[PDB]
C-alpha cells in the first residue's frame, strides 16, 4: 500500500 | 495573489541520499494559508514519505480548509515519467498534513538510471486546489 494518511 | 484558489509549487531536496530527518519547504500561499511540502525517509524496505502540510504553525484551533492535490516527484529526463498520486483532505489543526508514507520506493527514486535524482537532488511538486477556508478570515 502507498500508506495514505497523516505523517504522524 | 495569496488569495488564489490553486497553485503549483516545487521543492528540491538536496543531499537526498543522506536524508534522515523530515525536511519542509518554504510556504506557498493559497487561500491566504501557508502550504508546504514535507519529505522524510520511511521504513516498513525503505520508502519516500511525501506529505502536504497546511497552516501548521498557527496556534488557532478554529480553522479548516478542504483541498485536493496532486503530489508529484519530477523525472528530470522525461516529465511523462514523473510519478504522481492524488489526495483529498480536510486540513485542520489536529490533522494538518496528508500524503503517503510509501509514496515510492527509496531504491527507485535514488537509482541514477531512473531519472528522478541528479547531483543527489530530487524535486517534489504539489498542485493544490483549495476550497475557501472556515474559521480564519471571519
Amino acid at each position: 500500500s502507498p500508506g495514505e494518511g497523516p505523517s504522524g | 495573489t495569496s488569495w488564489r484558489s490553486e497553485a503549483t509549487f516545487q521543492f528540491t531536496v538536496e543531499r537526498f541520499s543522506r536524508l534522515s530527518e523530515s525536511v519542509l519547504s518554504p510556504p506557498c500561499f493559497v487561500r491566504n494559508l501557508p502550504w508546504k511540502i514535507m519529505v522524510m525517509p520511511r521504513f516498513y524496505q525503505k520508502s519516500v514519505g511525501f506529505f502536504l502540510q497546511c497552516n501548521a504553525e498557527s496556534d488557532s484551533t478554529s480553522w479548516s480548509c478542504h483541498a485536493q492535490a496532486v503530489l508529484k516527484i519530477i523525472n528530470y529526463r522525461d516529465d511523462e515519467k514523473s510519478f504522481s498520486r492524488r489526495i483529498s483532505h480536510l486540513f485542520f489543526h489536529k490533522e494538518n498534513d496528508w500524503g503517503f508514507s510509501n509514496f515510492m520506493a527509496w531504491s527507485e527514486v535514488t537509482d541514477p538510471e531512473k531519472g528522478f535524482i541528479d547531483d543527489d537532488k530530487v524535486t517534489f511538486e504539489v498542485f493544490v486546489q483549495a476550497d475557501a477556508p472556515h474559521g480564519v478570515a471571519w
